[PDB]
């Protein structure tokens, strides 16, 4: 026995509420029968079965979910998307031993949402350890791209911070970033102005929260 | 309601043994299969093996001999235990009820098998590092206006190891608007997350905000209360 590989395409799918999407699955060789399910995950969760035998529903799961396909081509359709149907697809065949595909994230377009920013000073007790980290929060935008510039005393920062980003809410399809400038307390207290820039195209111009260390 | 419950130590250092149980409840184990399951960022999903109630077991090709998986019919439990694990072991473990049995003339059978309910998902980490508690540090909101409609604030969970953490609000009573991120590997070898929410400027100096921060893995419990900074 030997593994049959599942290739999704796209990798990404990006479309309006309403509009339908369509997720392939190609396999490597013959699926036999309809040995084939499609699953739907989202963060922190196991992926949720949505279809098996390529076009029966799971329990629960609504008609604008619907599969179909045979041999090595099989696709997933969503009509009518929503943006609870931002996660991640998973087709899954067990015609032999089961393998699963790599996945196609699924993204729900909405309208231009600018980010709310938000700087935080280190606080006072991790000062006190020797260490100070600054944090920046960029809330709830729409689209994804977007740039964070850390300024200290205006010198540019590159290389110096850590960002990460929530997968898409399920509910107001935005994205939110958190970003982290940690310097020791002893560089910390080299410099007074620290800055985050944030540049979104939900903004008329780049937007800039900061704060004077030891001014307070 | 079928629901599937699993356990087991997640971290371990690499040629040690993993083990991991899944205590299956409102089901006869001999009514389906039941399939161990894991998911990593390098690999994505992988089905690891498979076991019915008359102990006969199917593996992944790729991973056996590697592990084997055991069932306890009479305890309605079936476990995964690798003998010696490698750094490409760590993942998101899971257990799930696979194929349905059908009955034939003198033999049964197993169809559709696909995976419906999971388990929650055991994280499993190989390293040689130690377990280390986080530093809870707040996110405090401004005093005086930070946007004058709505401020926001949040905790630090900084320098712990391994994954995962959880973080709630006021012990869940507060859930509206807020966002804990994905934690990042420090330079370090030490994971640090924040975990912030937005709420009505208004409410800075009547509502109290309490981050509850759990590091299982090094039984670390933190409630931490965020304040306004004023100057
Ligand atoms: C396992 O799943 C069952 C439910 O699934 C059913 O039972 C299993 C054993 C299988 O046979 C399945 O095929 C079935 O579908 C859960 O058990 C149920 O739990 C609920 C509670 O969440 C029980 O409901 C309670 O009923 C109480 C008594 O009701 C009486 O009074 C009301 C009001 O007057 C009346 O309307 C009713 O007709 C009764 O006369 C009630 O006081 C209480 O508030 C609650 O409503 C339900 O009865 C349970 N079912 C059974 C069959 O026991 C298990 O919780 C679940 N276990 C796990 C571990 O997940
Ligand atoms: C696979 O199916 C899709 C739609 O179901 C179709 O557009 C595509 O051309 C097919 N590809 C092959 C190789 O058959």
């Amino acid at each position: 026995v030997h593994e049959i590989v599942l290739t999704q395409s796209p990798g990404t799918l990006s479309l309006s509420p309403g509009e339908t999407a369509s997720l392939s699955c190609r396999a490597s060789q013959s699926v036999s029968d309809k040995n084939l399910a499609w699953y739907q995950q989202r963060p922190g969760l196991p992926p949720r079965l949505l279809i098996y035998g390529v076009s029966l529903k799971n329990t629960g799961v609504p008609d604008r979910f619907s599969g179909s396909g045979s041999g090595t081509n099989f696709t997933l359709t969503i009509t009518s998307l929503e943006s609870e149907d931002s996660a991640v697809y998973f087709c899954q065949q067990y015609g032999s031993s089961p393998t699963f595909g790599q996945g196609t994230k699924v993204e729900i377009k909405r309208t231009v949402a600018a980010p709310s920013v938000f700087i935080f000073p280190p606080s006072d007790e991790q000062l006190k350890s020797g260490t100070a980290s600054v944090v920046c929060l960029l809330n709830n935008f729409y689209p994804r791209e977007a740039k964070v510039q850390w300024k200290v005393d205006n010198a540019l920062q590159s290389g110096n911070s850590q960002e990460s980003v929530t997968e898409q809410d399920s509910k107001d399809s935005t994205y939110s970033l958190s970003s982290t400038l940690t310097l020791s307390k002893a560089d910390y207290e080299k410099h007074k102005v620290y800055a985050c820039e944030v540049t979104h195209q939900g903004l008329s111009s780049p937007v800039t929260k900061s704060f004077n260390r030891g001014e307070c | 309601q079928v629901q599937l419950q699993q356990w087991g130590t997640g971290l371990l250092k690499p040629s040690e043994s993993l083990f991991l149980t899944c205590a299956v409840y409102n089901e006869s184990m001999s009514a389906f299969s039941w399939s161990w399951i894991r998911q990593s960022a390098d690999k994505g999903l992988e089905w690891i093996g498979e076991i019915d109630h008359l102990q006969h077991v199917n593996y992944n090709p790729s991973l056996t001999g590697r592990f084997t998986i055991s069932i306890d019919t009479s305890k309605n439990q079936f476990s995964l235990r690798f003998f010696s694990v490698i750094a490409a072991d760590a993942a998101m473990y899971y257990c799930a009820r696979g194929g349905r049995k059908v009955y034939h003339a003198y033999w049964t059978g197993y169809v559709n098998n696909c995976f419906d309910p999971w388990g929650q998902g055991t994280l499993v980490t190989v390293s040689s590092a130690s377990t280390k508690g986080p530093s809870v540090f707040p996110l405090a909101p401004s005093s005086k206006s930070t946007s004058g409609g709505t401020a926001a604030l949040g905790c630090l969970v900084k320098d712990y190891f391994p994954e995962p953490v959880t973080v709630s609000w006021n012990s869940g009573a507060l859930t509206s608007g807020v966002h804990t991120f994905p934690a990042v590997l420090q330079s370090s070898g030490l994971y640090s997350l924040s975990s912030v929410v937005t709420v009505p400027s208004s409410s800075l100096g009547t509502q109290t905000y309490i981050c509850n921060v759990n590091h299982k893995p090094s039984n670390t419990k933190v409630d931490k209360r965020v304040e306004p900074k004023s100057c």
